[PDB]
RNA sequence: AUGUGGAUUAAUUCGAUGCAACGCGAAGAACCUUACCUGGGUUUGACAUGCACAGGACGCCGGCAGAGAUGUCGGUUCCCUUGUGGCCUGUGUGCAGGUGGUGCAUGGCUGUCGUCAGCUCGUGUCGUGAGAUGUUGGGUUAAGUCCCGCAACGAGCGCAACCCUUGUCUCAUGUUGCCAGCACGUUAUGGUGGGGACUCGUGAGAGACUGCCGGGGUCAACUCGGAGGAAGGUGGGGAUGACGUCAAGUCAUCAUGCCCCUUAUGUCCAGGGCUUCACACAUGCUACAAUGGCCGGUACAAAGGGCUGCGAUGCCGUGAGGUGGAGCGAAUCCUUUCAAAGCCGGUCUCAGUUCGGAUCGGGGUCUGCAACUCGACCCCGUGAAGUCGGAGUCGCUAGUAAUCGCAGAUCAGCAACGCU
């Protein structure tokens, strides 16, 4: 679609990689049980203080190359458009028309 | 010994049938426990009362799939071909009342730009 | 709703604008963008100016209005009929 | 009305 | 739309795959992998025709066998052209590449070819008729071409309206399945816009 | 005894079945134990989409990326045979489950 | 079922002074003068707005309903006037028929 | 059917009684696939009508049936500005079948707070000459009598 | 509940328009998405890649300012062998980017009349010529399917058949599934050893072809009755869309010829909206009750999905769910040994009700940084309109319709009653 958000969605699964990884997993851990500082805590705080690229909710399966960002296919990483045209060029792995 | 099968919309059972009386056993209890229902056993009953038969031949055989009809059908058609096998001499008039055809009223594929198989929408012309 | 366990949710911005104010024990109109921020009674005497998508309101805060969002004070959408 | 109680369900 | 692809439409019967394999896992990136791949295959090289692109994966290695029928304006005589290919494939991460080329016998028996060679001669500066009829003779002169049809379109000799009238001469017999069939297509430059085409080789019957 | 359990995955039953005869006559080879190819079913993955794009929704086209399976059950596992198995090529489109 | 004409005026991107709208309902008046059948008349005020066009700038899809037959005019001008005259008389000769027919 | 018509279902005898009508009554009463609970009123009703009479209830069915049962109905059609509606004979298969409707569509509009109980009353009343089944029979023998004069047509 | 029209509106993004648009692009709008609006910052840019020139760091880790963008200090201050390479610091330069317009400039891709049986060519003759014949006439056909004829002989795309699936059967066949004959645990139980016996699953393959009996028929097609057979006369259902039209739709899936922007129509950001509402229209769901509602007890299905995912055993919570993690990359385990309508039992007794569930006030659960705008679920209380529906109108010929339930994907979580 556009090759500015294409990046962007990239660039917010690096930062994934970076920080969602530990820090915004481990204060989950904190969240999680009764014996937890939340009493006192702030980790809501600094989870506050992280950036909001932290959370895999603002990421967005896009189309690994054209973007398409609805009608994803996780089994594919494709689009219904691209799907079509390349199974329907017998283009991968035992992918054919159907009928039952 | 004895062991044939019939089959009706994925009501496969598998039926054992003994010289002995008319009792009948369904996976550990009776044609009335199981199949409360008097048109089933009609429909059951049937191949017996064709041949004058009834309290003559005992059964064993295992529920699987299907439902009620289906399994009632796949049934009297096992012991229909049981009974062929007993002795084929039974069979011409059998066929004649048809309880031996396997019967092909199978479901349907629910298909697409419907709703199902072939209600589609209300077409307005709007 | 954000559930017992979490907590609420108090954001640090506004959070540590109100400990400077009521460090400083004198109360001023504020200005913030965060809806998202459920109320304390800390605030009863502090005022708020708020965003509507296109400019700010002050408005100010009281008892009864706590357990709220600010954004519930905040109008976003004028409609005046037909 | 009754805040300080719900803020000490609430903590 | 009217009519598929005869490939895609007897795909698990008569013809085959073009890029073979298994995996759970791997996929999305397998197919990421493989659309690089054919990207800067057609970037890297655009002076021959690519008529097909197809080998496989396994543990470890990722192969590839690719036809063309001239690979002498391809291939390094030394090997330049190989070994750009082998750094491109190291750069998107292949890291074992037996790029082993092909060629083919008969360029014009391959639907692809014969399309590409067309537009060649279109987007060269010429007309439509020479280039037309003179591809379906040098099809149609050879053993197994058995049958034939191109379908062009495009604003030829003859501005504005997208005007498109077909040309054929054999058997196409696109709804029977014994049948086999080769498609090929094309979509790119020329002056006034784009010139797409479409064609269509028949090749004897197949039984088994 | 002691047991091997190979659960073969691939796409295409004409490489599964090539592939099963190749290795059960490999094993035939050392005199190892076979039990041979037992089918289990099939895998049906179903992707339905849209032919077209910005509308016509009311038509489709349907896709199934099957998955044939077969395990092989080998007994007597003699060491010999096993360095004998393990380093077989075979088609790609063919993954293999060894344990 | 005198105001019961469903007026539906309407323009996907045109400037719409309000007196075409005056024409309209007006011009939709002069056919609820002789045909008392009417429900729904959705209408539409196009614009292709293509350069070097083909002599045909507005166009115009209308369509009504009667008892069991729907009554279908299309038109196609320069302008709005031509438009609107054209589709109603279209709608007239579908409509001295209609009434022809009914009986 | 431009082409022709096809066969007609193969009835089933009831385990029971010894008639297909009662299946057909069962088949025609049903909503919803509920075939059982079809089957339990209908035989609940009819040894209801059984401890009413001290008889069969079939003996009594048949006999509202001869009363309900005509063999002559209306068969409209469009002619000359203004559409004519004429008496046709019609074949005791749909004779039956119409019996039935009207019997179930008549007995659906009772109060006898019960299905069963507004069935088996119904069809009481209709041995002996008073369900408004018998009354709109009535009314279609009435309208065949109003509209003798199009039976030149012969259609 | 959804989607549109209309008016508001700061913005209610854009396109879609009879049949063939309006549970459409949406197989998931709280931010992101999002193209929209306010405000802020930005401008060789968020992004590439090529130049020369200055460089030896780039960055990365924590802080304060900050709505964030962004800005500011401390920490790392590279490896090539010296020619300068990886990298970015910038200088500008080629530029890069556009969801800016034209689907009537275009390719592709698709819907459609229509899965309706037709559409055309060579050579041939006829006709001044447009063009015709062939393809018209008789019978028959699922049908330009086939036959009897003649200035036509033939031929190609078509229809039909080879494809899958379902339907019967044979051979091989044994785990993760059958488990009869057997044996062993016996409360949870095929639970375990044991047999390929029926199933079974997956593979190969015969079988249906007016093939055969007879009656009709240019004796030709073809049809009317029969046998067997599981199916009987294109067994059923799918897939497959002739030439072509509709300037149909799509410059927003994509790519693309032209013109426009470039300090901004681009671009990075926080908030809001796309869920507005005095109304109209279209598609659906649950209802208007006794074939019923409520409570209790008991039984049989296929199908798929599952790793940084699926999740029970025990218990607590009314119940949403709650720590806990066995066991599973899976006919094994979670998917209860896979359900509901249904069977049996008790009450309710025709009613604005033990109907119906909206709307609203409370109190809570969960996913998420985040539940006001704007989420789902649970409990409590609330208990409305609605008493089978006008003109007219939609759908359906067999496991079809009508009804009950389930599952999957898009999905962090949900409008999913939708779709398959």
């Amino acid at each position: 679609a556009k090759k500015s958000k294409i990046v962007k969605n990239e660039q917010r699964r690096e930062l994934v990689q970076r920080y969602a990884e530990r820090r915004a997993e481990l204060k989950r851990t904190i969240r999680d049980p009764a014996s937890s500082p939340e009493r006192r805590a702030a980790a809501v705080s600094a989870l506050q203080r992280l950036p909001r690229d932290s959370s895999p909710v603002r990421l967005r399966n896009r189309d690994v190359v054209d973007g398409r960002p609805r009608g994803h296919l996780r089994k594919f990483g494709l689009s219904r458009v691209r799907v079509r045209e390349m199974a329907h060029r017998g283009e991968l792995p035992g992918v054919r028309k159907a009928s039952w | 010994p004895i062991q044939t099968v019939g089959r009706r919309k994925e009501a496969v059972v598998r039926v054992r049938l003994v010289p002995g009386t008319g009792q009948f056993n369904l996976d550990g209890r009776t044609l009335e426990n199981y199949f409360p229902n008097k048109v089933h056993q009609q429909l059951i009953k049937a191949p017996l009362v064709t041949v004058d038969r009834v309290d003559q031949f005992d059964i064993y055989a295992h529920l699987d799939g299907g439902g009620p009809s289906g399994q009632a059908g796949a049934l009297r058609l096992a012991i229909a071909r049981a009974l062929i096998l007993v002795q084929p001499e039974d069979r011409p008039a059998l066929k004649k009342a048809g309880f031996l055809t396997r019967d092909p009223r199978a479901i349907e594929r629910k298909k697409y730009g419907l709703k199902k198989a072939r209600k589609a929408p209300q077409y307005s012309k709007r | 709703p954000r559930s017992l366990k979490k907590g609420p949710f108090v954001d640090d911005h506004l959070l540590k604008k109100v400990d400077v104010q009521n460090e400083k024990n004198t109360k001023q109109v504020i200005k913030t963008w965060s809806r998202r921020s459920t109320i304390i009674p800390d605030f009863i005497g502090h005022t708020f100016a708020v965003h509507d998508g296109r400019k700010h309101v002050p408005v100010f805060v009281t008892e009864a209005m706590v357990g709220h969002k600010l954004g519930e004070f905040a109008p976003t959408r004028t409609f005046k009929g037909h | 009305g009754q805040v300080e109680k719900f803020r000490r369900r609430y903590g | 739309g009217q009519k598929i692809n005869p490939h895609g439409f007897r795909l698990g019967i008569t013809t085959e795959w073009k890029s073979r394999w298994y995996a759970d896992k791997q996929y999305k990136d397998y197919v990421k992998e493989d659309v690089a791949i054919r990207k800067l295959l057609a970037t890297g090289l655009e002076r021959a025709g690519i008529a097909d692109v197809e080998i496989e994966r396994t543990r470890d290695r990722v192969r590839v066998d690719i036809h063309t029928a001239r690979p002498g304006i391809v291939i390094g005589r030394r090997g330049t052209e190989a070994d750009r290919i082998r750094a491109d494939l190291e750069k998107l991460t292949g890291k074992q590449v037996q790029l082993n080329i092909l060629e083919v016998k008969n360029p014009e028996s391959q639907a692809q070819l014969v399309a590409q060679g067309v537009a060649e001669q279109l987007s060269n500066r010429v007309a439509f008729r020479r280039a037309m009829r003179k591809a379906i003779q040098s099809a149609m002169r050879q053993p197994n071409v058995k049958g034939i049809r191109v379908q062009c379109s495009g604003r030829l000799g003859g501005a504005e309206m997208s005007r498109s009238e077909f040309y054929r001469e054999g058997r196409v017999p696109l709804h029977t399945l014994r049948a086999d069939i080769d498609y090929g297509l094309y979509e790119a430059k020329t002056t006034f816009g784009r010139i797409g085409v479409k064609v269509w080789i028949y090749k004897g019957d197949i039984v088994g | 005894g002691q047991k091997i359990r190979i659960r073969l995955k691939a796409y295409d039953h004409e490489a599964i079945d090539a592939s099963a005869r190749k290795i059960v006559e490999t094993v035939t080879r050392t005199g190892a134990s076979v039990v041979g190819p037992v089918p289990l079913p099939t895998e049906k993955n179903v992707y339905c989409v849209i032919r077209s794009p910005h509308k016509y929704k009311d038509s489709r086209e349907h896709f199934e990326m099957r998955t044939h399976k077969r395990l092989i059950d080998i007994l007597d596992p003699t060491p010999k045979t096993v360095d004998a198995l393990m380093r077989i090529d075979l088609p790609a489109s063919v993954d293999v489950n060894i344990q | 079922e005198r105001p019961h004409a469903e007026v539906v005026v309407k323009g996907r991107n045109v400037e719409v002074p309000d007196h075409f709208r005056t024409y309209v309902s007006e011009k939709l008046s002069r056919l609820e003068r002789f045909d008392k059948t009417i429900y729904l008349f959705d209408v539409e005020l196009d614009h292709e707005r293509n350069r070097r066009q083909r002599k045909n700038c507005q166009h115009v899809e209308i369509t009504a309903r009667g008892r069991g037959p729907v009554v279908r005019g299309e038109a196609c001008a320069d302008s709005f006037y031509t438009a609107f005259e054209s589709a109603v008389q279209k709608l007239e000769g579908r409509l001295r028929r209609a009434k022809d027919r009914r009986k | 059917p431009r082409k022709g018509p096809a066969p007609k279902r193969p009835l089933v005898n009831d385990p029971v009684y010894g008639s297909q009508l009662v299946t057909q009554l069962v088949n025609k009463v049903l909503l919803e696939g509920k075939k059982s609970l079809a089957e339990r009123i209908v035989y609940g009703a009819l040894e209801q009508a059984r401890e009413k009479t001290g008889t069969d209830p079939v003996v009594t069915l048949k006999r509202a049936l001869d009363n309900v049962k005509p063999a002559l109905e209306v068969r409209s059609r469009r002619v000359g500005g203004a559409t004519y509606q004429v008496p046709v004979e019609v074949r005791p298969d749909r004779s039956t079948t119409l019996a039935l409707r009207w019997l179930v569509n008549f007995s659906r509009q009772r109060r006898e707070k019960t299905m069963v109980e507004r069935l088996a009353n119904e069809i009481l009343d209709a041995s002996n000459g008073l369900g408004a089944s018998v009354k709109r029979r009535e009314d279609t023998h009435k309208m065949a009598e109003a509209n003798r004069a199009f039976a030149h047509y012969r259609w």
